[PDB]
DNA sequence: ATCAATATCCACCTGCAGATTCTACCAAAAGTGTATTTGGAAACTGCTCCATCAAAAGGCATGTTCAGCTGAATTCAGCTGAACATGCCTTTTGATGGAGCAGTTTCCAAATACACTTTTGGTAGAATCTGCAGGTGGATATTGAT
DNA sequence: ATCAATATCCACCTGCAGATTCTACCAAAAGTGTATTTGGAAACTGCTCCATCAAAAGGCATGTTCAGCTGAATTCAGCTGAACATGCCTTTTGATGGAGCAGTTTCCAAATACACTTTTGGTAGAATCTGCAGGTGGATATTGAT
């Protein structure tokens, strides 16, 4: 017998594989698989992981923390203008918002 | 006597629960308003802590949201101060009402 | 009974690109809803470009096009290199 | 046949 | 046993509450009706996730609604929640 | 034995078999219940009903005796519950419905 | 070759209107949305069988989406109609 | 020589376009607008008429519900002219922005 | 081509929208707005065009764009 | 409000071409009869998680007072945008031809689905660390009164 | 242009609730060996699409005049903000009982998988109709003048 080396290492991604590709099949998006969809989904998956949780760490750090709270990952979101965009209809729990105030608001 | 001019605590104010997240409305009536309703739709429902929670998440995201729309629509009549009239047309061109 | 999550991924990638940086319980519930919620936009769209064509089977080639509707711009070009380039060095194995 | 909202029945 | 009898607690989300949900909102002044709307759209709101979160909960055979059940009728209503699961 | 129409037996117009493949071919769960492309044929022909109804009635009230999208439009935007179900949705050759804000209005 | 509902559509125009006729484009609204509405339906249907770990998807799940899906009045004369379909078709 | 007052004709032609359903752009314009934008997405195409009107009437159609919460938004400020200030709150209050 | 949609098309639009008077600032802003709405649908479009490998845009890549960005469309197809 | 005097619409009537409706037939679905799997319902029951309750306390909600200043009403004029008449051209449209393609078949190698059979990686707790949330206090800025 | 009265900011501190680390079973990948499709890769239709061609007609661009509306400026009443006294009820923290999930088995009624057998639904000609598109002529609306 050869050794096992899970599909994830050979394409050199951290996200599961395998996991992606049951969760492919289970779903019934389609009556077949190919060997390849898993992977670019794990990737991609993986990919915008790693966008979000870049800005998310810079905002911990801007902030004085060193541990990310949903706070961080709603700034890092929000100040984003694509990520904005894809997540324009999701609410991040604990989030707040960003501080903005009309101009028109402010003494004169 | 000292006495801040009308406007600049609410500005306080704004920054103040702008740089925060937590909730807002007090817990335990929330949560009794939730199994009121709940109890209207079907009788002796019971629900996890959590449910209760999103349904307080999920609330006042959206309240605040609108009253951001609202604002801008006050903003735009040329006022300061939001009114009825502008929530309505918030929920309206939102789509949430006819 | 078993719970399965992303925290073991979400995780490893946290600590490439912030190694001195950790995450919150709740947290970590944002990102894994994250990836659920994308997982299932790319898969359903996917699942849709599949059915238009009559075809019974989705390739990498479906997750892509897929990623080209679901993501703006730079993120998708972005996007598009880390998969194809997953799938190039798989192949290879 | 079904009965519509208005009272009408088809078929 | 029971439990005393749940009525009128759309009230329980008193004028201050409302007030803070504003500010975070970026409202610097506010009409004295607002209160009353704010509760009627509340109501609304709370009603339509709920109906849809118990109808999960009817079509699962239990007694119980779930977080689970919230998130999905959120997800429903295009008001997509993070944080509890799904 | 003879050939009945699962539609016949279920006394209905709207076709089951087909919607019962419809459901195996569109990938919804590994498997389809015997009741459930019944059921659903059920509904799509009490809507199809209600529409072409309303629709129906648009029609003579614009003294047509053949139904066109405008009538549609008109039958769905007036009635309050198909007009809920349709709201993100273009009919078309639909028009809108007349309307004019009061205070665009004369005097 | 190319499939429709026009037939049905059609029939049931005929139950509700004997006298009144259609021209093509609205046919084809109509066609449309039977397509929208079905793909609505079933798809929530689908949801429902995955979210309870089942593998099929029984009349009670058309039912529940139909619940979901559709508003007020029509959402209950749909469940009527849906049921007592299911009930005759039962039987014989 | 007769004249009608400034709003009279404008009235007039809303109870007309309301009453319609034809489309108001004229095709050509909008056929050649449509060959411009894909062809900065891809070269050499080609186009089903149906294609093309499909993409009218979804145009259209569009563009009259934004005028309608334009509309709305000119009310709203005591005013009765829509002006590029109401198309951008509504476009934001609706998440186009 | 955008200069195209004249100001008595926009004019006839807004009419129909159940509008009086116009600011003469607004036919540009519409013929902008209008721009972006065809980028949207249309790159849609086209990539449903070459996803089937195919060199002509149907109405059903159309249809599909427009139901993707919730514009759903009645009568070119299902 | 009437009286005329422009223009706008609206009904009634009518003929007819482009669609609609209807016929006449055939492949492709749909229905049957049998033979297999298969799910998910029924029946226990193990056990987290929920509903209640108690008690103490201080965080917050209410109600009241009072006056700053915001909304609304009025006034008014400068100028933007509507209505109209004119005149030029771009749009319509109506074939006509031709050819670029989407749509069909018919094979095959490649790619995927299976059916088992070992080998780990992931998860579920306990065993350990450690951010950081609240709590102070001094310095700094901000705000409003004189 | 200054000075009290506040609020904000920010560094340090400390115990702890909430991460992080560490282990042990076990469901889920992974690896192999046959069994099937699947969807191109070529080989060819018919067909919608593009490209001219070529008039005429309304539809669009210009330019003029001014109605009325939008924007600005002022005033003032009265509403909503700020602050305080009062005291209620939400919040916290733990305890218990038990309801109802959820995990495991056991097993028919239900659904899938073939292989035929029939009937319907779709296509493309054949056989009809409903508006449209026009034409006056009859009320209707709009506007200016007494
Ligand atoms: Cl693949
Ligand atoms: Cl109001
Ligand atoms: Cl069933
Ligand atoms: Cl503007
Ligand atoms: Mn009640
Ligand atoms: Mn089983
Ligand atoms: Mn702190
Ligand atoms: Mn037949
Ligand atoms: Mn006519």
């Amino acid at each position: 017998r050869a050794k096992a080396k899970t599909r994830s290492s050979r394409a050199g991604l951290q996200f599961p594989v395998g996991r992606v590709h049951r969760l492919l099949r289970k779903g019934n998006y389609s009556e077949r698989v190919g060997a390849g969809a898993p992977v670019y989904l794990a990737a991609v998956l993986e990919y915008l992981t790693a966008e979000i949780l870049e800005l998310a760490g810079n905002a911990a750090r801007d902030n004085k923390k060193t541990r990310i709270i949903p706070r961080h990952l709603q700034l890092a979101i929000r100040n984003d203008e694509e990520l904005n965009k894809l997540l324009g209809r999701v609410t991040i729990a604990q989030g707040g918002v960003l501080p903005n105030i009309q101009a028109v608001l402010l003494p004169k | 006597p000292h006495r801040y001019r009308p406007g600049t605590v609410a500005l306080r104010e704004i920054r103040r629960y702008q740089k925060s997240t937590e909730l807002l409305i007090r817990k335990l009536p929330f949560q009794r308003l939730v199994r009121e309703i709940a109890q209207d739709f079907k009788t002796d429902l019971r629900f996890q802590s959590s449910a209760v929670m999103a349904l307080q998440e999920a609330c006042e995201a959206y309240l605040v949201g609108l009253f951001e729309d609202t604002n801008l629509c006050a903003i735009h009549a040329k006022r300061v101060t939001i009114m009825p009239k502008d929530i309505q047309l918030a929920r309206r061109i939102r789509g949430e009402r006819a | 009974s078993r719970k399965e999550s992303y925290s073991i991924y979400v995780y490893k990638v946290l600590k490439q690109v912030h190694p001195d940086t950790g995450i919150s319980s709740k947290a970590m519930g944002i990102m894994n809803s994250f990836v659920n919620d994308i997982f299932e936009r790319i898969a359903g769209e996917a699942s849709r470009l599949a059915h238009y064509n009559k075809r019974s089977t989705i390739t990498s080639r479906e997750i892509q096009t897929a990623v080209r509707l679901l993501l703006p711009g730079e993120l998708a070009k972005h996007a598009v290199s880390e998969g194809t380039k997953a799938v190039t060095k798989y192949t290879s194995a | 046949g079904m009965r519509l909202r208005s009272g009408r029945s088809t078929g | 046993r029971h439990r005393k009898v749940l009525r009128d607690n759309i009230q329980g989300i008193t004028k201050p509450a409302i007030r803070r949900l504003a500010r975070r909102g970026g409202v610097k002044r506010i009409s004295g009706l607002i209160y009353e709307e704010t509760r009627g759209v509340l109501k609304v709101f709370l009603e339509n996730v709920i109906r849809d979160a118990v109808t999960y909960t009817e079509h699962a055979k239990r007694k119980t609604v779930t977080a689970m059940d919230v998130v999905y009728a959120l997800k429903r209503q295009g008001r997509t929640l993070y944080g509890f699961g799904g």
